[PDB]
C-alpha cells in the first residue's frame, strides 16, 4: 500500500558497469587469451573489478573446421545428414539467445537456461568468493537465484560474443523475518453508512537487518521458499525495530502506527500463513468450510479470525478462498477494536495515508472548534 | 517452525518463524560464444544437404545481425522518478 | 480505482495442497498402478481426495524398448538417422517443460501447450463433474481456460514426473454483466484554478451474482470475449444491488455512491464499449473525428459523450484515442451536472476515497462552522 | 446485443448485454510423464549417431536433475 | 504518482478495426489477387481503408508441390531424410506463430522475430508512408519498435493464414524532453511523528509537444536510448507550458502546482541523471561513497543532492543506490526549503492529491476559524 | 549534452538535453501466410521417413485446428474504465 514511498535505483548498474567495459579497446582479448586453453577464467579488467569468465558454447571452431572449408569451394556436397542435424544442436542456442534479447531490449529477467544452463550456473556458483554456507544456499535456490539475476547484453566483437550475467548475493541470511497480514476494522452498527472504519497501512514482510528494519510495503516481491524468505533490499524502506511496538500497542508512544481511515464497511478476507483474517461487515454472507462436512462456522459482522486447523475454505460474500495448509499453530490474542474508542461525531472518515497521533491531533482540533 | 498471531483489536496477523536471505550485492560474470566470421560463400552446390546448412548458416548471420545492433543499444533505463 | 479495498487470497493453495500429498512415499506408486493399463484415471489419494490423473507422455516405454538396448553394451552403434530424429522430437516435451519450471520457480501461468496440448486440454475438460454448459463454454474459450489455469511441478520420484495443473471453474454463466466507466466532472469557470471536480470512483466490472452484485473494481484483470465477461471472483467485491442506483440517482437514499473530490481539473478521454467519454477543461483541444472526413465534432468545456457511429477517433490534447468498432445502440441521457449543486466555498475539494453523503457532512460541518 | 448510456449528470457511461463466466472455484488435475532410468551411459564406438544420441541422453539427464531439485522446493506466486 | 489522472483508451481498437473487415466475405480473395505475382503490396479493404500487405511464408507452394505428391498414394514412400528435415524447417514458424497465438489469446506484445523477422520489418518501415527521418529512426531502434506494437490474429480462410501486426508511428520528434524528480520534503525532527511533510506530485517524463506540453506521471512507462526518449502519448496528460514554471517558482500565480502533504518522515533516495536526491529523517544513517576513497559525503536530515562526479554508489539505511555514470554538469540551487514557511499546528498534514493554493486555502479556513 | 538542476527548497531535480520520439498514431499493416488444404491421407506406407512426415503433418492440422479457434474469436482486450 505504502509502495510510492520506495527509492528509485537501477537493479542492473553492476552489469552495465561491467559491459561498458567490454566495449573498451583491448578488452576482448584479454578475455580471449584468458580462455584460449580452458573453458572457465577469472580476468580482471580494466577498471579493476575481478569477474568470472565462462565459455559455454564454441560455433567457431565447428563452423570454421566441420562447414567452412566445405564451403569455401567451387563443387560443394555436403557430407551426410548427421553434419545438417548437428550444426542445427550447436546453432540452436545462439539463435534463443538472441531471440530473448531482441524482445527484451537487451537485458533480460528472469535469466533463461539458454542463457545460462542448470549445470552451468551451479559451476558459477562454486567458483565465487562466497562462503561455503552461501554457496549451499544459491545451490539449493538456483530458482529464486535465476529469477533474481538479469542478464545484459553486452559485445559481439572479434569473433565473440559477451553478455554479463548479474546474480544476486544475500548478505544477510539466517535472522528472523515476519509478515503483517491486515484488514479493515470498522464499527458494526445496524445504520447503513453509520459506521467508521480504520486499517493498518504497514502490511509486508518484516526482516531484521543490521540493528533496524527493512520493511518491503509490496509483500509480492518477496520469495518464500519454506520458511526462508528472498527480498530485494532495493524494494524496502528502513525502519526502527520500534515498528514491531504496532503490533502488541498500537498506542505505543514510542512508534507512530501507520493507518487509513474510510466510512466503507466492505467485506473481505486475507489468507494469512496459517489462518485467515475475516472482515464481515453489513449484509454480507461469511463462513469457514472443511473439505468434508461444510460449514463449521458463520462469522458474525466484525473483524475475526480462524486459522488453518481442520479449515480448508472461507467463503466471503461470492468470493471463496482457499487457506494455506502449512503447518504451524496459532494464537488469539483476544483485545476491543480500538475504532470503537473513537467518537463517530469527530472521527475524520477520510485519511487515505495517515497515523495514530495524526488522527488524534485531528480529532483534537475538531474537538476545540 | 512458523507460529501466528492475530489481534483482535487491531484486525491484524502476524506469522514470525521465518528466516531472512536478503539480497545485498550482486556478482557479475561474463558469458562468452566464440563465434566465426563468414562472409558471401563462393557456393551454390544446389544439393540438399549444404541447402540445408546454407540456409541454417542464414540464421546463424541473422543472430549475428540482430545482435550487433543491441551492442549499439543502452540497456534498459525505465525508472521510476 | 477501488482495488485497494480487495481481499488478499492465495491463488495455488488447492494446487499445492494436492501437489504436497503427492509427495508421501507410495502415493506414486498408486497413481502408477492405475495408469499401467490406460492413460485416464480417477486416483483417490490418502488425504481422501480423488483426482483426475492423465498420462500424456511414455518416454520409458521408447528409451527402454526402442533404444535402450542398443546401449545395453559394450560396444555401443546405433543405425538408423531417424532413431535419432524421433528421439530428439519425443524428448523435446520434456526439455521444454523442464525449462519453463526452471525459469518460473515450478509454477507456470499461462499453462503452454508442452505442459498440456490443446488436444489433451479439450480431453480434460470433458471428463470434469460439472455441467456441459460449463464444458463448451471452455472447450469454445480454451485460450481463455489457458490464461486462467496454473501449471504446478510436484513430484519426479522413481519413476514418474507428476506435475499438477489447476483449471478454472466457472460456477457463474450467463447472468448479466455490464461496464462502468468514469470520468471526472469538473466546473468550467474561466480561472486556471477556480474550479471544483467530482469523479465516481466505482468504475468496473459489474455482474449479477447469487442475488447481490460482484463488483470488479480493476477492469483490466477481466478478460471479455465477444459478449463474453471472464472474470476472477477473487478480484471482486460482492455489494449490494442497491449499487446499480448510483447510475440513475447518484443522490438516492438507499445506497451510498462512492466519488473522489479534487481541484484538478485536467482534461481526459475513456473510450467505452460503443463510444468515448470526453473531459475537457481549460485550454484543451477536445476533439472526435472519421477517418476520411477529419473533424465532425467539437467538445466545448465539461464532460461529453459521443458514439462510434461514423467515429473513428477522438483526440484530447496531443493523446488521439481510436473508439471501439463494434455494432450497438447509445443512449445519451441528459441531465445537469451535479457539480454545479455544490457551493465551491465549502466544497471538500480534496476526498480521495469518499461518497455522497460523506462530502455532504464535511459541507454541513464547514458550513456550521461560519 | 450490446448497449451503451451516458449519463451527462455524473460524466460516466454503462455498457450492458455482456454475459458472465466468472471463476468461483478450482479444479486440480495430475498431469504425468513415465520416464525410465538411465545412469550416464558407458558406450564406445566414435561415430556420429551415437554422438547425438549420447548428448540427446545427456539433456534428458540434465532436464531430470533440475527436475528433481524443483521436487524439493515449494512452489509459490 | 498522478498514473490515475489519466484517460483510458483501446490499445488494439485500429487492429481490430482492421481485423474485422478481413473475415468479411470476399475480403480473402482481394488480398490473395494481390499477392499472386508479388509478396508486397497495398490492397484496398472493403470498408475503402488502404492496408500494406506482406506475404513471409509460402508453405502452399512447399507442400502441393515438393510434398502433396508423394502422398497421393496409396503406397506412400519418402525416398529422403532431407525431406523430413526440410518439412520440419518450413513448418516450425507456422508452429511458433500459433504457439505465441494460443498462450496468448490471439493478441501478442512484444511482436517476435517469428511474426515478422528483423528483415520483413525493415521492409515494412522502409514502405510505410512515412518521413524519411521516421524510417532511420524506427530503423536504429528495432528493438524499441517490437516493443511497442502488436500482433493480432485475424483469420484462416481460403488456404491463407493472416493477422494484423499494429506499428507505432512517431509524429513527434526531436522535441526538447526532460524528467522531473521529486522525493519527500519534511521537517528535520529526530522524533518520530514530530514532522510535517509536502511532495511535490508531478514528477515524470515531460516533453514539449505541439504548443502543450506532454506529461508522463508514470515515468517507468518511457524507454530511454541515450538521450533519446520513447514514450506514448496514451500514458500522458496535455499540459500548459507553464507547468515548468513549478520548478523555479513553485508560488507563481501562472500555474498551480501540484503537491501532497504528509506526516510520513521516511528516508529515501531517487537515483537522477547526473546525481542522486537523498531524503533522509529521523536517525537513518545516509551517506554518499566512492569506492576507492570511501564515504565522501554524509546526509543531514533534510532534502540533499549530491552530483554523480567521483561517487560511485549512495547508502540510505540498509539500501545501496548506485549513481549513474553517465558525464554531464550538475547545478545546486540554494533555497529554504518550503516546508519551513508553515505553521504545523494548521499545516493540513493529510492531502494525497492537493496543490500549493489549495492547501493555502485550507491554512486560511483553519486560521479564520481561531 | 545532458545537464541537471537541483532544487533545495522543493526536494527536486530536473534533468534536461533530452529528445522526444512519442508514439502518436498507429499504423496497421496485413501479414499473410499461404497454407495448403489437406486431410486424413488414407496412405498405408509404414517405414520410419513417413511416420515422421506423418506426425509433422498432424503437427500442421493441429496448428490450423488452433488458429480457427482464434478466427472465431474476438481478441483479448484488457481495458480500464
Amino acid at each position: 500500500f505504502l509502495g510510492f514511498l520506495l527509492g528509485v535505483g537501477s537493479a542492473i548498474a553492476s552489469g552495465v558497469a561491467v559491459s561498458k567495459v567490454l566495449h573498451l579497446e583491448g578488452e576482448v582479448n584479454k578475455i580471449k587469451s584468458a580462455l584460449l586453453s580452458t573453458n572457465k577464467a577469472v580476468v580482471s579488467l580494466s577498471n579493476g573489478v575481478s569477474v568470472l569468465t565462462f565459455k559455454v558454447l564454441d560455433l567457431k571452431n565447428y563452423i570454421d573446421k566441420q562447414l567452412l572449408p566445405i564451403l569455401n569451394k567451387q563443387s560443394c556436397s555436403i557430407s551426410n545428414i548427421e553434419t545438417v542435424i548437428e550444426f542445427q544442436q550447436k546453432n540452436n542456442r545462439l539463435l534463443e539467445i538472441t531471440r530473448e534479447f531482441s524482445v527484451n531490449a537487451g537485458v533480460t529477467t528472469p535469466v533463461s537456461t539458454y542463457m545460462l544452463t542448470n549445470s552451468e550456473l551451479l559451476s558459477l556458483i562454486n567458483d565465487m568468493p562466497i562462503t561455503n554456507d552461501q554457496k549451499k544456499l544459491m545451490s539449493n535456490n538456483v530458482q529464486i537465484v535465476r529469477q533474481q539475476s538479469y542478464s545484459i547484453m553486452s559485445i559481439i566483437k572479434e569473433e565473440v560474443l559477451a553478455y554479463v550475467v548479474q546474480l544476486p548475493l544475500y548478505g544477510v541470511i539466517d535472522t528472523p523475518c515476519w509478515k503483517l497480514h491486515t484488514s479493515p476494522l470498522c464499527t458494526t452498527n445496524t445504520k447503513e453508512g453509520s459506521n467508521i472504519c480504520l486499517t493498518r497501512t504497514d502490511r509486508g514482510w518484516y526482516c531484521d537487518n543490521a540493528g533496524s528494519v527493512s520493511f518491503f510495503p509490496q509483500a509480492e516481491t518477496c520469495k518464500v521458499q519454506s520458511n526462508r524468505v528472498f527480498c530485494d533490499t532495493m524494494n524496502s524502506l528502513t525502519l526502527p525495530s520500534e515498528v514491531n511496538l504496532c503490533n502488541v500497542d498500537i498506542f505505543n508512544p514510542k512508534y507512530d502506527c501507520k493507518i487509513m481511515t474510510s466510512k466503507t464497511d466492505v467485506s473481505s478476507s486475507v489468507i494469512t500463513s496459517l489462518g485467515a483474517i475475516v472482515s464481515c461487515y453489513g449484509k454480507t454472507k461469511c463462513t469457514a468450510s472443511n473439505k468434508n462436512r461444510g460449514i463449521i462456522k458463520t462469522f458474525s459482522n466484525g473483524c475475526d479470525y480462524v486459522s488453518n486447523k481442520g479449515v480448508d475454505t472461507v467463503s466471503v460474500g461470492n468470493t471463496l478462498y482457499y487457506v494455506n495448509k502449512q503447518e504451524g499453530k496459532s494464537l488469539y490474542v483476544k483485545g476491543e477494536p480500538i475504532i470503537n474508542f473513537y467518537d463517530p461525531l469527530v472521527f475524520p472518515s477520510d485519511e487515505f495515508d495517515a497515523s495514530i497521533s495524526q488522527v488524534n491531533e485531528k480529532i483534537n482540533q475538531s474537538l476545540a472548534f | 517452525n512458523i507460529t501466528e498471531e492475530f489481534y483482535q483489536s487491531t484486525c491484524s496477523a502476524v506469522s514470525k518463524g521465518y528466516l531472512s536471505a536478503l539480497r545485498t550485492g550482486w556478482y557479475t560474470s561474463v558469458i562468452t560464444i566464440e563465434l566465426s566470421n563468414i562472409k558471401e560463400n563462393k557456393c551454390n552446390g544446389t544439393d540438399a544437404k549444404v541447402k540445408l546448412i546454407k540456409q541454417e548458416l542464414d540464421k546463424y548471420k541473422n543472430a549475428v545481425t540482430e545482435l550487433q545492433l543491441l551492442m549499439q543499444s543502452t540497456p534498459a533505463t525505465n525508472n521510476r522518478a
